[PDB]
RNA sequence: AAAAAUGG
RNA sequence: GGCGACUUUCUGGUCUGUAACUGACGCUGAUGUGCGAAAGCGUGGGGAUCAAACAGGAUUAGAUACCCUGGUAGUCCACGCCGUAAACGAUGAGUGCUAAGUGUUAGGGGGCCCCUUAGUGCUGCAGCUAACGCAUUAAGCACUCCGCCUGGGGAGUACGACCGCAAGGUUGAAACUCAAAGGAAUUGACGGGGACCCGCACAAGCGGUGGAGCAUGUGGUUUAAUUCGAAGCAACGCGA
RNA sequence: GCGGGGUGGAGCAGCCUGGUAGCUCGUCGGGCUCAUAACCCGAAGGUCGUCGGUUCAAAUCCGGCCCCCGCAACCA
RNA sequence: CGCGGGGUGGAGCAGCCUGGUAGCUCGUCGGGCUCAUAACCCGAAGGUCGUCGGUUCAAAUCCGGCCCCCGCAACCA
């Protein structure tokens, strides 16, 4: 009962970065409609990783996301079985940043900016909760690599 | 303690509940087995052309450790991982000289049973 | 191609 | 009823063409007398497979089933018995007459074609039929003989008789009870039928309710009264 | 006469070895259903047959009263 | 009495042979799954290996003492 896919809204990049990923990053982040909330958050975060790396912020975030983007997903189909299926790249994005998003949100650290920084870095090191979360998925598609 | 052939023959059993790969020499004497059931697939994944798959490179790999150059395929069973067992025996680098399906055809001999009413 | 009864 | 590897022996019936031969010797058929799928029974043999019963394993609320693993009788053979099937084309046999088109099996006659006999299919007039349909293989038009029916249930039961080793078979009521049972076809509705489509229906997401304090409506209970109405979705911040 | 037993509504553990009452079904409340059943979540329910005793403490160990079960009740 | 074997998450089995590492099947918790339910898939927690000693850089593993269970065998105060 659908007549056919809509089209996407494209984001602006970020003001200093000029990242798509970024400012998507920010919309995540984003509750209740606190756009300068979500800004300050996401820049905060940014700074304490440059410190806490010696590298660039971008840098680390993309290599970040890179590790938290899975993709293979098992996607039910039917007499009924999950099957492993590529995921789009626009699905990464989406998976990469809601994963790091909500992960984060579940740190023990003090402040939402704190929290980031810390998930952003243990995911460029590939040791998060985001990577957990990829790492799962990864495992039980190939576990169902078969129905393939 | 070591086996050295250079022509042999793989016997891949497929049904639709497990597949069976075996390589024996031109006068069948087995030199190792594999079989999905034993490669760990249960329940459905068993005959899925991916386990056949894997059981005849299993198979392949010790037959080539064994020695084996040249093999002929003998097909038996209606089972769907046949053609992947077929793709893997080529694929393992042995030769594959010729493919003959030699499932029994029975003649009007011996009742068969009961149709599933499931 | 699992199982899913009944209703003055 | 049934009959499917091949070979040999014995043996039944059917069709086609001549018109030597008999010259109505025919049709039907009560009673009789025989054959008759499968299961089953008796004696003896055989026994792979399959598989009632049975035993486990599953499923399930239960599962004396469906599914899985086994498994005895039986399935096979000889000789006896049984004599029943949706033993069906749900259509007795014989005979003649009544448009056509087209396939196929076994023949025959005339020039790849035409005609013809006997079957076996499909389509289709007249006619028939409640309709569905039948339609030269009639369910049409006619004549002969036979069998059979007379609302549903009780009941193919009871009694009696005959038959059978048995299982049972054949024949076969009544009391009593109902105003219905039925056939075909039609329009809906429904289906753990099908096809094609829609909807925040699902999927992909985001945010809630259900836990706490409070506001409110309702139920219940209390009260002299706790005014009446609203009750699944489509009553309960609803009349207000 | 000798043994064994009596524990939420039912059936059955716990006793041997004192400090701890368990399971299945049933009941009640909420949920699911158009409704019932099934099902899911949560709860209540036994002074351990009844009297005495030992013990700091008794379902538990010991002795009576009651009730049930089983076995025995033989020789003339 | 002699000879063997066994004791490992809540249950049932490996790993001991030959020193490292605690694995497998059920059970509980969370997630995917579905109209639920089951089945199935993925994440966790779960014994420090019967107990006390001994040799080693290192012990479930090797060597002793001890506590139970099983098999066979022995037993003329
Ligand atoms: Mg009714
Ligand atoms: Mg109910």
């Amino acid at each position: 009962p659908r007549k056919g896919s809509v089209p996407k809204r494209d984001v602006l990049p970020d003001p200093i970065h000029n990242s798509k990923l970024v400012t998507k990053l920010i919309n995540k982040i984003m509750l209740d409609g606190k756009r300068g909330t979500a800004q300050r958050i996401l820049y905060s975060a940014f700074d304490l990783v440059e410190q806490r790396s010696g590298r660039d912020a971008l840098e680390v975030f993309e290599e970040a996301i890179n590790n938290i983007m899975p993709v293979l997903e098992v996607k039910a189909r039917r007499s009924n079985y999950q099957v492993p299926v590529e995921v789009r790249p626009e699905r990464r994005t989406t998976l990469g940043l809601r994963w790091l998003v909500n992960y984060a949100r579940l740190r023990g650290e003090k402040t939402m900016e704190d929290r980031l920084a810390n998930e952003i870095l243990d995911a460029a090191n590939n040791t998060g909760g985001a990577v957990k979360k990829r790492e799962d998925t990864h495992k039980m598609a190939e576990a169902n690599k078969a129905f393939a | 303690v070591k086996k050295n052939i250079e022509n042999g023959v793989a016997h891949i059993r497929s049904t639709f509940n497990n597949t069976i790969v075996t390589i024996t020499d031109e006068f069948g004497n087995a030199l190792s087995w594999s079989s999905a059931g034993a490669l760990g697939f249960k329940g459905s994944k068993k005959s899925t052309p991916f386990a056949a798959q894997m059981a005849s490179e299993t198979a392949s790999k010790s037959a080539m450790e064994h020695g084996l150059k040249t093999v002929e395929v003998t097909v038996k069973g209606p089972g769907p991982g046949r053609e992947s067992a077929i793709r893997a025996l080529q694929s393992a680098g042995l030769e594959v000289t010729a493919i003959r399906d030699v499932t029994p055809v029975p003649h009007n001999g011996c009742r068969p049973p009961k149709r599933r009413r499931v």
